[PDB]
């Protein structure tokens, strides 16, 4: 169906191309041309045991090893393909949860899977295959609160479990209307800690994300992300050292609670352990 | 009303062939030209729809060969006094049959002149339209 | 309004600025939008470009639009039918509606009158100073800030004059004195017998009044900053043994009335 | 992959010169590709050891020379394209546009009479400034570290006197190998106790022939000026 039709000047054209590299995608007229490039910069994982989860900024999986020139993981942990809200790991080398149909809606879908092998939606029935509406959900400080939309706005989610879904308006508290954070930071510039209702604030700190919290695996990890720059703390603020580089692109990364990998060219190195740095 | 305080057309070389301070008060041949270069120096050849120098009306036109000015105040409307301004091209133009040309103007001033004091008299305008003066002249 | 509000009676313009005056009632003054907008717009006729000026003003107007005008000011202002006779005008009254106070507008706008420039601002200076002593502006701190900057790279030594002689007055009863060192150095820095020489004159009324550290140190600056060149050197030489000749507080007080 | 190549360049004095650790831990002296001269800047590429084997288990130092005083290529701060390429046991390679070229290094300082100098200062190309504002440090120890990284020169003292506060504007000039004359005057607050200066909020005025190179130094000096993560 038409969805509908954009204008930008040529009243005269005669090609169209999406790239079978798929690389690009373009379009040609006689006044002249366009390129476009797409992204989800920056864009959401989970973590099962010597296995990297990736969302697609632009491609595909990539979600652990590989073998030839690149391979995307295509595996039954579906990362970077869904239509993507939000992904957080439910640890158990064998859980995530998963918010898809994406986007600002009155809410979307999640179906939250099992990494033995994920569905379209997994059971409600089995609680490592839950779906149920909600639009996203959201870490927040002095870790096992949560928020979840589940309204398209101020849900807070709040469990103990981190296979978790749980829903609570209690905590309604806009001042800052359905958006994004994850430490609860509506580009609050802080990482803003909480319980499941408050109407005074236990405390904010003034640090900043990537909009995400890097965690050592799970849901506590002092290593942090930045959007340009991440930092290195230990858990919670210890601004242990502080990363920046300069190329709006990559990563580097850490086993666990900071330990400092970074890429070097066509060397990989540890930036650092003990008093060590070094080439592996 | 005893509101010109000249009337000219200038030549648009800064020339002034024609003023007649209808009223005055201030002088000097050179002021005058002094005056007159800030302004038409700066419209030079360029009149504007309106202006308004010094809070006074400035009516000006141009031709297609010479500069006509008009200075009164703005403290009195555009469309009468643009009218008289109206009715200097065009009764010159159709009485002579031909409008103003510095050629024109070369050949000879009179007929200007016999028109200028008719329409006017000092700041006080006695008249704007031709044809009460095509019939009144006969020259 | 309507009727005339293309150059009918190219008149409409005049009255905007009194004849017809406005400063407008509430819901009143929502209303007007449309037919500044047309002459906003439309940018030409000298009675135009003044009916531009007057309307927005006197109607007044959100930031943001004005915005999309400094732009639009960009290309206009040099000759649009001459803009910037009329623009000056509109400036003047611009400066008196903000005379250095809404501030954020005044640098907004400062940054803008320098940039837009030409060179048409300086006489536009004379009167924008004016504007902000008349307040006896207080985000001095910035506007100052903006000033001293900007003016710095934004030269015209004729400006630094007047300037000099008012702020001559000023000094410590507005303090931040390390900054103001920070620029009256700076001010000096240029050459310029003439340039250097009212960073001490300016400060004979500051000096004497001192300020948040002065007095002390006061006595020890005059020292540490001195210079020969002749009558560059007599300069220093002379307001020293000016400075020499009376206690330096009875000194501060006759020469200072 | 076995052959495994790492480099980074040294520049080792005027000469920017390739270190390239090609190891080719390949199971043999695996063909390789190819590569290209060219015109660089005020250098040129100038060497290529000529073999193309990859030779097994193998490490080899490849070095390039650039030549250093030729080569106009006008692609600022370097940046430009570059190829390996992998014309040879090789599917693919490294097509590469450098970075790393930048300018606080290449510059040496030069020197000027005062009087003659404002009124140069104020004569030259005024098209550029940043500012000088925050740091880690005193301008003693902060300024001389500045001086330093870049090579370059403050002309004059006048005692009025970096340490009480000072209330001094520094006058800084340089010259280069390609021979641009930079000037400055930055005027800058300076640490003491409850006196001033641990920010500067001091303007660096900043002059060099285009602007775009010459604010580019200001950024670049901006990146000299303070001590951090790059």
């Amino acid at each position: 169906t038409g969805v509908q039709t954009f204008r930008r000047d040529h009243d005269r054209f005669w090609v169209l191309a999406a790239h079978p590299n798929l690389n690009l995608f373009a379009a040609g007229h006689d006044g002249g041309m366009i390129v476009f490039k797409l992204e989800r910069e920056r864009p959401a994982y989970a973590v099962h045991g010597n296995m990297l989860h990736y969302v697609k900024d632009r491609f595909l999986r990539q979600l652990d090893f590989n073998s030839s020139k690149d391979v995307a993981v295509m595996q039954l942990r579906s990362g970077s393909k869904f239509p993507v809200f939000n992904m957080s790991y439910n640890p158990a080398e064998n859980a995530v949860l998963l918010c898809t149909r994406a986007s600002n809606l009155e809410n979307s879908t999640y179906d939250l899977y099992t990494i033995p092998k994920d569905a379209d939606s997994q059971n409600p029935d089995a609680p490592e295959g839950k779906r149920s509406s909600g639009l996203t959900a959201v870490w927040v400080a002095r870790n096992r609160f949560a928020v979840l939309d589940r309204m398209h706005s101020l849900l807070i989610k709040n469990l103990k479990n981190e296979i978790t879904k749980k829903i609570q308006v209690p905590n309604c508290d806009e001042i800052f209307y359905a958006g994004t954070g994850n430490l609860l930071l509506r580009d609050a510039d802080s990482i803003t800690l909480f319980d499941v209702q408050q109407k005074r604030t236990l405390a904010s700190v003034k640090i900043s994300k990537v909009k995400y919290v890097i965690w050592s695996a799970d849901m506590s990890h002092v290593a942090l992300l930045a959007k340009h720059a991440i930092v290195i703390c230990n858990r919670k603020l210890d601004a242990l050292c502080n990363i920046h580089e300069n190329i709006r692109v990559k990563s580097g990364a850490w086993d666990e609670s900071g330990v400092f990998i970074y890429t070097t060219s066509n060397h990989i190195k540890y930036a650092v352990t003990t008093g060590d740095h070094g080439i592996i | 009303l005893y509101t010109v305080k000249a009337i000219l057309i200038l030549d648009n070389d800064g020339d002034r062939l024609f003023a007649k301070y209808y009223d005055d008060t201030y002088p000097s041949v050179k002021e005058q030209k002094a005056f007159e270069k800030n302004i038409f120096n700066k419209t030079h050849r360029t009149d504007s729809e309106i202006a308004l120098l010094e809070g006074l009306t400035v009516v000006y036109k141009s031709s297609i060969d010479l500069y006509f000015y008009v200075i009164g105040s703005s403290y009195e409307n555009e469309l009468m006094l643009m009218a008289v301004l109206n009715c200097l091209f065009d009764s010159l133009s159709q009485m002579l049959r031909k409008n103003v040309e510095k050629r024109a103007l070369l050949e000879n001033m009179e007929g200007l002149f016999l028109a200028v004091d008719e329409i006017v008299d000092g700041g006080v305008i006695l008249e704007s339209d031709p044809q009460q003066v095509v019939h009144r002249v006969a020259l | 309004q309507l009727f005339c509000s293309s150059p009918k009676a190219a008149l409409r313009y005049a009255a905007v600025r009194t004849l017809n005056k406005v400063a407008m009632k509430h819901p009143s003054a929502v209303t007007a939008c449309n037919l500044d907008l047309e002459n906003l717009v439309t940018d030409s006729n000298r009675s135009i470009a003044t009916l531009a000026i007057t309307t927005l003003l006197k109607t007044g107007s959100e930031s943001s639009i004005d915005r999309l005008m400094k732009q639009i000011s960009s290309f206009m202002s040099e000759i649009s039918d001459e803009f910037k006779v009329v623009v000056v005008q509109a400036i003047s009254a611009l400066c008196q509606k903000y005379p250095r106070k809404h501030a954020v507008l005044m640098n907004f706008l400062f940054t803008m009158l320098r940039e837009e420039g030409g060179f048409e601002y300086k006489r536009a200076i004379v009167d924008c100073i004016i504007s902000i002593i008349e307040e006896n502006s207080e985000s001095k701190e910035t506007g100052l800030s903006h000033l001293c900057e900007f003016i710095e790279d934004c030269e015209f030594t004729v400006l630094a004059t007047r300037i000099l002689h008012l702020l001559g007055q000023e000094g410590p009863k507005t303090n931040n004195p390390s900054k103001y060192i920070r620029f009256i150095y700076n001010r000096v820095v240029l050459e310029h017998e003439e340039v250097r020489a009212g960073a001490v004159s300016a400060l004979a009324k500051f000096g004497a009044q001192n300020e948040e550290m002065l007095p002390s140190i006061l006595v020890l600056l005059k020292r540490c900053v001195m210079d020969d060149d002749n009558e560059v050197r007599d300069r220093a030489t002379f307001y020293l043994n000016v400075l020499e000749q009376k206690q330096k507080a009875l000194n501060a007080g006759y020469i200072l009335n | 992959d076995p052959v495994y190549a790492e480099a980074y360049v040294h520049v080792n004095q005027y000469d920017i010169v390739l270190d390239v650790l090609v190891v080719n831990q390949t199971s043999d002296t695996l063909q390789n590709c190819t590569l290209e001269l060219a015109t660089l800047g005020d250098l040129k590429l100038v060497e290529k050891p000529s073999p193309l084997t990859l030779a097994p288990h193998d490490f080899a130092n490849i070095k390039a020379n650039v030549k250093v005083a030729s080569t106009e290529n006008g692609i600022i701060f370097g940046n430009i394209v570059y190829d390996v390429s992998g014309a040879a046991s090789d599917r693919n390679c490294v097509v590469l546009s450098d970075i790393h070229i930048d300018i606080m290094d290449y510059i040496q300082p030069a020197t000027c009479t005062d009087a003659e100098f404002r009124q140069m200062w104020a004569e030259f190309e005024w098209e550029n400034k940043v500012t000088v504002n925050t740091n880690m440090t005193d301008l003693n120890d902060y300024l001389q570290h500045i001086l330093k990284s870049t090579n370059m020169k403050c002309l004059t003292p006048e005692k009025a006197l970096s340490g009480y506060c000072g209330f001094m504007a520094a006058n800084l000039y340089a010259r280069s190998i390609f021979g641009e004359d930079a000037l400055a005057n930055v005027s800058i607050e300076k640490p003491v106790h409850q006196g001033p200066d641990a920010a500067v909020t001091g303007h660096i005025r900043i002059r060099a022939k285009s602007q775009g190179m010459a604010l580019s130094l200001g950024d670049k000096i901006n990146l000299s000026q303070k001590k951090t993560s790059l």
